[PDB]
């Protein structure tokens, strides 16, 4: 079966760079990896949840820091 | 200096040299944003300045003639759906879609009954 | 650096770059242990910090392309049971499987009775 | 030297020397307008001094060699139509004009029923 | 002796290295007035010492080893077609005659009629 | 340094690097005799002691490949006769035997129509 951890172990990745983008330090990342790692997942047809996991990790940094220093402006 | 207009890609190992202009028929693709001088994303740079991307090196060459001349050049030992999967990746549709005629056209041959 | 996320491979004195998440869609596999950076079962390297892989460097096109992209990358005239051999030593299981399906398959054809 | 009869080619990627009166064959040849010595163009690796060409390299031998010997010589591997618009390109009209002709033989001699 | 028995052919940018014995198989070729010390030669030598030749780099092969063990070695793509037209440059007379009838040689099958 | 067990061949202008054992694995082979440390040899390339052997480098892979595995690995773009000529030179007697029946395989399989 195609079921395995590593599908998590990208979303890591994908995910501490996402953030990373987010926290505008962009310095330490690599536009190849990157793709590679988006493509692979949708490849074997993993995107529903990699869509779902990108409107979250967005949707954190909004709310949990965005939205507060606005209120603090 | 700080721009140039010419990129080396190394493609799984084999190297290309190829013009800005040469990535940019779709800008949606791949090739196109590393084209992009943009500091944004610092990109797989190599020593020799190069481009590490880490695809096959010798499927490349199909979708790299395209983006110069916009036509299936495959050659006949090649794996038509060789350049589709390496296609797909760098996102150009256009190569995409000419390429999925070309394994249909295959076909119809290749499926044909007397 | 202290480390650099790809590594060369020198499979049969050819030549194969990427990245070390490439050699990682089937953990239980060859190419894997070796991915790992672990001193306890580290193996030689050339000097251009490639690994030494001593096996057929020709039927290697479908498979490390499988372990980039999934999929079974054949060449116009490579044999069927070539890249199944191949796969078997380096122990990506769903590659060996999909082959064998394939020969039987084309035996579909290639045994049929009119 | 303040001329050398040697002219260094940089065809994406893949280097060629030639001499100029082999590009020189037919001077509407855009291979030609290169070897000029007229302030037009500028394109060359500073080092050495090879003119950068961004074409296929592996297409440009059969397009070197007309233009080096007079025939069409293409290596089973390297496709026919890949050299035809390679050929055109570089606007050899009587290169174009032979390609054609192999081209079509290539197919006649395929298709053709008994 | 201020003189030297291996030889650098700089054939179509490639370095050929071979000695001066290995060309001398044929005496009324090309390459063996290359092998002399003639006072016709000195201007064609590179900064290395190689001497500058003009033709195909990857033809060139077959020429040469055929002049170091008297057999015809083409690398199986290569096109039988394209090597003659390399050996009549160099003047193998032997050679010229061999590759002819491989040519002939060839059409036996491919020209065949079932 | 008191030796290298490092030595650097150069084959045809291609630097081989490659270790004694490696070289010694035929007690009658060419290669093994450059293994000697005695007074007769004369081609080292002083510039770093690279010992000169005048042939083609292109088929030493196999060559020097079995002279550490033991087994005929190929590049497929190769010439069959060509390995069998280059080894024969090179004096290893039980892998020419083996190209000689990869030949007889290859030839025998091509020699047949059912």
């Amino acid at each position: 079966t195609m079921d395995e951890k590593y599908v998590n172990s990208i979303w890591d990745l994908l995910k501490n760079a996402i953030q990373e983008i987010q926290r505008k330090n962009n310095s330490g990342l690599s536009f190849e990896e990157l793709y590679r790692n988006a493509y692979t997942m949708v490849l074997h047809k993993h995107g529903e949840k990699l869509y779902t996991g990108l409107r979250e990790v967005v949707t954190e940094h909004l709310i949990n820091k965005v939205r507060e220093d606005v209120l603090n402006s | 200096g700080s721009v140039s207009k010419w990129v080396r890609l190394n493609v799984g190992g084999t190297y290309f040299l190829t013009t800005r202009q040469t990535l940019c028929r779709d800008p949606k693709s791949f090739l196109y944003r590393l084209c992009q001088a943009d500091p944004d994303l610092d990109s797989d740079k190599d020593e020799t300045g190069a481009y590490l991307i880490d695809r096959d090196p010798t499927y490349f060459g199909p979708v790299l003639n395209y983006l110069r001349h916009g036509k299936l050049v495959i050659n006949k030992d090649l794996a038509e759906e060789g350049v589709l999967e390496e296609a797909e990746f760098y996102n150009i549709t256009s190569l995409i879609k000419l390429v999925k005629d070309k394994i249909r056209e295959r076909d119809s041959k290749t499926s044909q009954v007397p």
